[PDB]
RNA sequence: ACGGCCAGGGCUACACACGUGCUACAAUGGUCGGUACAAAGGGUUGCCAAGCCGCGAGGUGGAGCUAAUCCCAUAAAACCGAUCGUAGUCCGGAUCGCAGUCUGCAACUCGACUGCGUGAAGUCGGAAUCGCUAGUAAUCGUGAAUCAGAAUGUCACGGU
């Protein structure tokens, strides 16, 4: 599975310091709490940092990403 | 040029495509309705009916041309720190098969 | 452990705690009648509206022990209890054969 | 090519867009080596000339097979003896020379960017990949493994670093 | 205060022996949609037709809604199966399936869908030892929840 069977990502209470956060410039990381959340695929170029309860890691997001999940920007076992 | 490598005789037409990898079930209407026929070798027959068998090579991927961007996707896993290239600087599996340690044919040397 | 056998325990009235807005959100969606500008109207549906209305956490026990394993579809009760239950009678029809 | 698109067209302008005075300050082009780097496992004495193989179908000419200097003891061991290998082909063969890569066959692999910005060492800089021993014309899949090197830059043959930048360059190819 | 919990992530450098314990020894020879042919129960928040979709996806459909009914409903190692008659290879694909109207508010550099263009290590088991005196040494599969269906070495019948 994991087609594209849901096209879009409309999910609204995920959403509300995200697509009003266009207008304003971008000076300040959206933090995420949760190993899950994800974003629009029309605003690329953001910063989501990998959430579990540490310490944040470097995130760098080009314009060509489609499949999956954050979990690779942090690993999900991180070599410790 | 005949079909792509030398190509050694004394086998089958069809598994002379069905050359390891994209085949037999999509080709099961292209050796049947071009009228070259399956029964006998690529050789021994008239040396015509192959000018259609051998055009498929240059038009979707090569033996040549599949080597130009063996190297370009992967260079897009390697310095953008991710974790596809996490199990590639370490040689594991990475679509997620049997994880650590004792797996058979996905590790090598 | 004291406050963990009546927080999970509490899923009975809070999982289908609106439990009418939980069915007139979830037949539709599987139908495709639903128009080209219409995907996002039945997307307003049960998370924000507070999150306790999916079932993914949820876990079948027993219930004067509350073991989970050795629970079966036939009972409400576990593996620690079939060895001691018909033969003090507390299961009907449970007979030995061949 | 030695014709409409060299003899009427690369001489005339070349004076005025330098602002240079009299004719014969064009360039010209000559040399450059092959120097495949025979100098690994050089101790074979069969199969330097399969660089003689490799030089002669795709490029029609004999090679010298050029001894070196030293003794030297760091870089390899001097019993593999000649480690030199070159050839000078024509200006009556610059017709083909000018049409046998960036012409018709600039892919040797692939470069992933072309861009002739940066290198400004100052000696006639461009920026294109040849150094495969495959890429030739008249060559089979596999009868030789012939993997073997070719090495190419350009320098000055004239006073200063702008005078071989359009000079260089014959098609718009990058 | 482990009576506070919305927890600011840092548990697999391959650098080995192995409890080793289906699978072959390239020749009965290298790739399928076919045969006299499986087919019922739990089934009032379930099982999910012939599919129109199909090379192979049987989401809208729905014969069965309390099943001498059926959804996985199709199938069995047979004839003489093809061209050619005995191979570490035209059994060979481990990071480069990208990407395709199905739970549905939660698939932004990773999943079934094996279509076979590719990138291998399977050559009489010898140093010595798992262990077979009769139905045995021995290669056809599981259907169903507190009412939402990827529970693999001991699988409802191995027809030898």
């Amino acid at each position: 599975p994991r087609s594209l069977k849901k096209g879009p990502f409309i999910d609204l209470h995920l959403l509300k310091k995200v697509e009003v956060a266009v207008e304003k410039n971008d000076r300040k990381p959206i933090k995420t709490w949760s190993r899950r959340s994800m974003i629009l695929p029309h605003m690329v170029g953001l910063t989501i940092a990998v959430h579990n309860g540490r310490q944040h890691v470097p995130v760098l997001v080009n314009e060509d990403m489609v499949g999956h999940k954050l979990g690779e920007f942090a690993a999900t076992r991180t070599y410790r | 040029r005949i079909a792509g490598v030398n190509i050694p005789d004394n086998k089958h037409t069809v598994i002379s495509l069905t050359i390891y990898g994209v085949g037999r079930t999509t080709a099961q209407s292209i050796c049947a309705a071009t009228g070259v026929n399956p029964a006998a070798k690529i050789k021994d027959l008239s040396d015509e009916q192959i000018d259609q068998l051998r055009n498929e090579v240059a038009k979707i991927t090569t033996e040549g041309d599949l080597r130009r961007e063996i190297n370009m996707n992967i260079k897009r896993l390697m310095d953008l720190g991710c974790y596809r290239g996490l199990r590639h600087r370490r040689g594991l599996p990475v679509r997620g098969q049997r994880t650590k340690t004792n797996a058979r044919t996905r590790k090598g040397p | 452990k004291e406050s963990m056998k009546n927080r999970e325990l509490k899923r009975q009235l809070t999982v289908a705690k609106y439990a009418k807005k939980r069915a007139e959100l979830k037949a539709i969606i599987a139908n495709p009648n639903s128009s080209a500008e219409e995907r996002w109207n039945a997307q307003v549906a049960l998370q924000k509206q507070p999150r306790d209305a999916s079932a993914s956490r949820l876990r079948n026990r027993c219930r004067l022990t509350g073991r989970p394993h050795g629970f079966y579809r036939k009972f409400g009760l576990s593996r620690n209890k079939l060895r001691e239950a018909a033969m003090r009678g507390d299961v009907p029809g449970l007979v030995k054969a061949s | 090519r030695l014709k409409e698109l060299y003899r009427k067209e690369i001489a005339p302008k070349l004076k005025e867009e330098l602002q240079l005075a009299n004719v014969m300050e064009v360039p010209r082009v000559t040399k450059i080596t092959l120097n495949m780097g025979l100098g690994e496992a050089v101790g074979d004495k069969k199969i330097i000339e399969n660089a003689v193989a490799d030089l002669e179908k795709i490029t029609g000419q004999k090679p010298v097979v050029t001894y070196a200097r030293k003794s030297i003891a760091g870089f390899k061991i001097r019993e593999g003896w000649p480690i030199g290998v070159k050839v000078t082909l024509r200006s009556d063969r610059m017709y083909e020379f000018l049409d046998r890569l960036l012409s018709i066959s600039l892919p040797r692999v692939r470069d992933f960017r072309g861009l002739n910005a940066k290198s400004f060492d100052g000696r006639g800089n461009y920026s294109m990949g040849v150094k495969e021993q495959i890429i030739f014309p008249e060559i089979d899949y596999d009868k030789i493994d012939a993997l073997r090197g070719l090495d190419i830059t350009l320098t000055t043959t004239a006073r200063t670093d702008d005078e071989g930048r359009a000079l260089l360059r014959a098609f718009k190819f990058p």
